[PDB]
């Protein structure tokens, strides 16, 4: 009885957007918004996450979230790539872009209830945004020497493993920044050849012990035994490294070269054959000064009793995705054939034994103050090996942040906890009154939207946000006789699990947040926002 | 039956959102009409913001709380019904979010309201100028505010002369640090009592001084005025008067009848004759006259005037000086006629009238209406009722306000101002206030239909650099200065709108429970 | 969510007994004593007692919402 109108395609359900549409695409974020509120800050919530494999999976990383997470609808989907941006440029303020570029489209509501139209919306964020970032520029007060010493990476890695794993900060901080300083070379006026790959530390776990007995080697270590009898190699400066991509046996074409067995007269000689040919090539290779050998292929038994007594120790590595980092650190290249250890193929290794993990009995790989490694191994221990492996993904994220105090101008840095947060406020909040026209309505929302980075830390913390955020709000407000500000830069959201009148500042616990990851944090959210509210309508096909 | 938690909450915002969004497009000259389709068929197109809510049923106790204020709010200012409503409601409306969605209790917000309050009425007086009230010119072209569109726009010169000398009468204008200061008190009301007179013309309206009374003389043929009257007040009547006994007349026999009559004239006679031992000239009883207590005084040479209600024996009584008595023999000779120009029986529109007019002020006057027929003496009055609200609301006190939503943006700019050292949980409830002021030149805008985004972003600018002063226009709808176009009102319209607004916010937000049955 | 049905003790009226009564009595208590609890103390507030006709008022004062509260229940 009742037509149909203004759906002319086919048999759908058209959305027009008069009925407010953009409204409703960001009421679809408020719903993964709200998810991304118990996830930022040391007090965050961790959820659960059950795999389409039917594996449980327990983390506070909201980009693990949105990686199993499906989307359809765009204004998510941008954000979901949005995140993206942030994961692959840098491994930290992920929850960062999703709660700012959701909070950006909160405040927007405001505005479109008000009427304004939404390309003077994105007009007011566009001017709004260099006004910001020529602050984030100003709001710059330390910056590191890139002296690379412990206690300087130490200030750097602190606030990276709070918002993860709470309690183990200081713990797991003497451990990343052991590792970090083995791999990261100590140079300045060099720019061509990049440094410190997210590779150059790799991370194992082992049951039982804890956090404190956990231990820190300057290279690789490998989980199988010394199949030889030859346990470690002696303590002989620079011992020669052989890796070879040909098995250990009697030598063979690089092309098929299959042994074929007829009679028992050639079993003889194959017998025979293997003991002259093998023990021809292990012993040039211990002429050469080559003490161990890695198999990435099978070993024959007559290659390890030849190897055993020339004192060679039998390694062997079947991943080759070991075998690549391996390369890394002593030099040594695969060789697809056998019989001819180039020098140029050879590493250098200043020792190898086997050390007991946790019960375990491991062949490390290692050095001592020379021939530097650009891999090194962190061991961890634990009682519970579900939490054990979150600290793994915590270490890991740690690693990726360090990457962002290469060259791209990662030295600088701002006030964290939420003490840059509220000084934009009163920075953009005077550039809108200040500056004509209709532009001042977005960028004074444009402020008020980062009021959710201080009340989200604040309802994870359970604080009460009637207090904390009314005081943190005068805390930066005071009147200084003088051109230069003063009294407080410092005060920051309180982190609190046993109360303390006001808040606390900066200065005390050297909590920050990295220019580089704020300056990129702001253009991520602006350009996400932007293109939600570049979005007025959608258009479908039958799949 | 019951709504706790914040469900009531939620009902008293919906409540008073609702009676405002009527008549926010009510306000203004410019205001669009309102269709209301009555139950029983019929329909009202009228614009009145108060003739359209007083039609409007409500449910919900609040909507009913918004009804009663505007009701209290005439009877202070005559005109901007609708401004006080949209203030009020707005309120209510902008700390909306704050007391839901940021979740922040009603009492910190009611605390901050009261604030507020005085900083808005600090920010009225700073934009407000001084006015003359002595000025007979300057007061004219105020109350012609309340004249222009309107049928009394042609002889408002003669309205505004029926209000100036009204509240001239009444106002007690006293000041010192000793026995306090009245502040310039006027009632309206009481004193001010309109007499409204069919016939004649509106130029021959009148201010009287003294009191009118419609009763006629009791004697067709009595002295048409009295060069030095003496009046006597009393209240038992003037007739045989009843024993104590359980006595009854009952006459059969013919001769029989003069001796009762002879007792019934003998007994008037009496208290005729106490009453004509200080030879008074007029005669004013509370309750009846004999036809014998008539026909005594009428030979001696005094007016009779039979049934005065109490009420005015206490008016005749301040334009008089003759002493309220009770028993005819009580008579006082602190009873006196002195300060009593003459006694009118003049008539007009074949009605009697009874003028006890003097020369002098007692306080109280008495406005004689005269038109072309009782429809006009109808507009006349309720006209010279507006007429007199804004000559009383700028006898009050001597300061004028710009209007058109001039000083209801300055005061959203101040509020602002002040809000950057406010800080703590107080602000946020308190720039919902500002935010609320807004609201009063949106609509204005809203009809006038310029864009309300661009032309309050503009006016908003204009007051942070420019003069407080510069208000909308109501015809054109665009920036204007309030020099150039006035449209002065009173400051007393903008104090009572901003005080009941903050205490009908407070009223509303003070109520998080509802509960019915007895 | 209820308690009825006995099925049993033919009666002219309904019986309740048991926890049945005992969630009752803390059910009808419990609304009738959550209206005075917002108004207690001097920083409490007041509230609205609508009539049958349409009327209401509004006080602050404790023994005035208790005498006009309407309690259906007997427990209450």
């Amino acid at each position: 009885q009742n037509p149909n109108a203004g759906l002319f395609k086919q048999g759908y359900n058209s959305y027009s957007n008069a009925d407010g549409q953009i409204i409703k695409s960001i009421a679809a974020i408020r719903e993964l918004h709200q998810m991304c509120l118990t996830s930022m800050g040391p007090c965050g919530r961790n959820k659960i996450i059950v795999n389409h494999l039917g594996k449980i999976i327990i983390t506070n990383d909201a980009a693990t979230m949105l990686r199993e997470l499906d989307i359809v609808h765009p204004a998510v989907k941008v954000l979901v790539m949005a995140t993206e941006q942030q994961k692959i440029d840098m491994g930290d303020g992920t929850n960062l872009v999703m709660i700012l570029a959701g909070e950006l489209l909160n405040v927007s509501e405001k505005l479109i209830s008000m009427g304004l139209s939404a390309v003077e919306i994105i007009q007011g964020y566009n001017m709004a945004r260099k006004f910001t970032l020529k602050e984030l520029d100003e709001m710059v007060v330390g910056e590191i020497t890139d002296k690379n010493d412990k206690n300087e990476l130490l200030k750097m890695i602190k606030p990276v493993i709070s918002s993860k794993k709470y309690g183990s900060e200081d713990i797991l901080s003497e451990l990343v920044s052991e590792a970090v300083s083995h791999v990261l070379p100590v140079a300045q006026q060099a720019g061509e050849i990049p440094y410190f790959n997210v590779d150059s530390i790799r991370v194992v776990k082992i049951m039982g012990g804890s956090l404190s007995n956990s231990t820190v080697i300057k290279g690789m270590v490998f989980n199988r035994e010394p199949e030889g009898h030859v346990k470690s190699l002696s303590e002989d400066k620079k011992h020669k490294v052989a890796v070879f991509t040909c098995p250990l046996d009697i030598a063979n074409t690089e092309t098929k070269g299959t042994v074929l067995l007829h009679n028992a007269q050639e079993m003889l000689d194959f017998s025979k054959g293997e003991e002259k040919q093998i023990d021809a090539m292990m012993k040039e290779i211990a002429d050469m000064g080559v003490e161990c050998i890695v198999a990435g292929a099978g070993v024959g038994e007559l290659a390890l009793h030849y190897l055993n007594r020339y004192g060679i120790l039998v390694l062997k590595v079947p991943s080759k995705f070991e075998l690549r980092r391996l390369c890394r650190v002593c030099g040594a290249t695969p060789l697809p054939r056998l019989g001819a250890p180039t020098p140029e193929e050879l590493g250098l290794v200043e020792t190898v034994k086997t050390m007991e993990i946790g019960g375990d009995r491991v062949t490390v790989f290692k050095q001592e103050q020379g021939e530097i490694s650009r891999t090194s191994t962190i061991i961890l221990r634990g009682a519970t090996q579900n939490n054990l492996d979150d600290i793994e993904r915590a270490i890991d994220d740690g690693v990726a942040a360090v990457k962002g105090l290469m060259k791209p101008s990662g030295g600088k840095l701002l006030p964290g906890a939420g003490a840059t947060e509220i000084e934009l406020i009163s920075r953009i909040t005077k550039y809108g009154e200040r500056t004509p026209g209709l532009l001042q309505l977005a960028i004074k929302q444009f402020a008020v939207a980062f009021e959710v980075v201080p009340r989200t830390l604040a309802e994870t913390a359970g604080l009460d946000v009637n207090e904390v955020l009314p005081n943190l709000y005068a805390a930066h407000n005071v009147t200084e006789p003088g051109a230069v500000k003063t009294d407080h830069l410092y005060k920051g959201v309180d982190i609190d699990g046993e109360s303390d009148e006001g808040v606390k500042d900066i200065r005390e616990e050297n909590i920050y947040d990295m220019l580089a990851t704020k300056k990129f944090a702001i253009n991520v959210a602006t350009e996400a926002a932007t293109t939600v509210l570049s979005i007025d309508q959608i258009i479908m096909a039958k799949k | 039956e019951r709504t706790t938690g914040r469900q009531a909450q939620i009902s008293n915002i919906t409540a008073a959102k609702a009676v405002a969004d009527v008549i926010r497009t009510c306000l203004g000259p410019k205001a669009m009409l309102k269709m209301l389709l009555d139950p029983m068929g019929g329909l009202v197109l009228t614009n009145d913001g108060h003739a359209i809510l007083r039609e409007i049923d409500v449910a919900h106790p609040a909507a009913k709380s918004m009804l009663e204020l505007s009701r209290t709010q005439d009877e202070e200012v005559g005109d901007g019904t609708t401004t006080v409503i949209i203030l009020a409601g707005e309120i209510l409306a902008q700390c909306a979010p704050y007391l839901i969605e940021k979740n922040i209790h009603p009492v910190i917000i009611i605390q901050a309201l009261k604030k507020a309050l005085t900083d808005a009425l600090e920010v009225i007086k700073q934009v407000s100028k001084p006015v003359d009230v002595e000025n007979d010119a300057a007061m004219k072209k105020l109350i012609q505010a309340s004249i222009g569109t309107k049928y009394v726009i042609h002889w408002s010169e003669k309205m505004c002369e029926l209000a100036l000398d009204a509240v001239k009468t009444v106002r007690k204008d006293l000041g010192q640090t000793v026995e306090g200061e009245p502040n310039f008190e006027i009632d309206i009301k009481r004193y001010v009592r309109v007499e409204k007179i069919p016939g004649g013309d509106v130029l021959d309206s009148r201010v009287l001084k003294g009191v009118l009374l419609n009763k006629d003389v009791v004697h067709p043929k009595m002295s048409r005025h009295i060069e030095n009257p003496r009046v006597v007040l009393l209240d038992c009547p003037l007739e045989y008067k009843k024993g104590e006994s359980q006595t009854n007349i009952e006459i059969e026999k013919e001769e029989d009848w003069n001796r009762i009559l002879q007792i019934e004239e003998e007994q008037v006679q009496l208290m005729c004759e106490q009453i004509l031992a200080v030879r008074p000239t007029l005669v004013i009883t509370e309750k009846g006259v004999s036809d014998l207590a008539q026909h005594y005084l009428l030979k001696g040479g005094c007016s009779v005037l039979r049934r005065v209600k109490k009420s005015d024996n206490n008016r005749i009584a301040r334009v008089t000086g003759a002493t309220i008595v009770n028993r005819v023999e009580d008579l006082k000779e602190s009873d006196v006629g002195t300060n009593c120009g003459l006694f009118k029986v003049e008539m007009i529109g074949d009605e009697y009238f009874s003028f006890l007019d003097n020369c002098k002020e007692p306080k109280a006057c008495t406005i004689m209406l005269r038109g072309g027929s009782k429809d006009i003496l109808n507009e006349i009055d309720r006209n010279l009722q507006d007429a007199m609200a804004v000559a009383r609301n700028v006898m009050l006190s001597p300061s004028l306000s710009p209007g058109g939503g001039a000083t209801e943006m300055a005061v959203s700019v101040k509020l602002a101002e002040k809000a950057k050292q406010l800080e703590g949980i107080q602000q946020w409830p308190y720039q919902a206030v500002a935010d609320a002021m807004e609201c009063i030149p949106r609509t204005l805008i809203q009809n006038a239909g310029g864009d309300p985004i661009r032309l309050l972003s503009q006016l908003r600018a204009k007051h942070a650099q420019g003069n407080f002063t510069t208000g909308i226009d109501g015809d054109k709808g665009k920036i204007v200065d309030m020099v150039s176009y006035g449209i002065w009102e009173p400051e007393v319209i903008k104090q009572q709108s901003v005080k009941t607004a903050i205490e009908s916010a407070c009223l509303l937000l003070r109520v998080d429970d509802i509960v019915s049955g007895v | 969510f209820n308690n009825s049905r006995s099925d049993t003790l033919f009666l002219g009226g309904e019986k309740i007994s048991g926890d049945d009564i005992r969630n009752q009595n803390v059910l009808a208590t419990m609304a009738v004593a959550n209206v005075v609890k917002s108004s207690l103390g001097p920083v409490g507030l007041d509230k609205m007692l609508v009539d049958d006709i349409g009327d209401f008022t509004v006080t602050n004062d404790g023994a005035t919402i208790l005498s006009l509260l309407d309690v259906q229940h007997p427990a209450g």
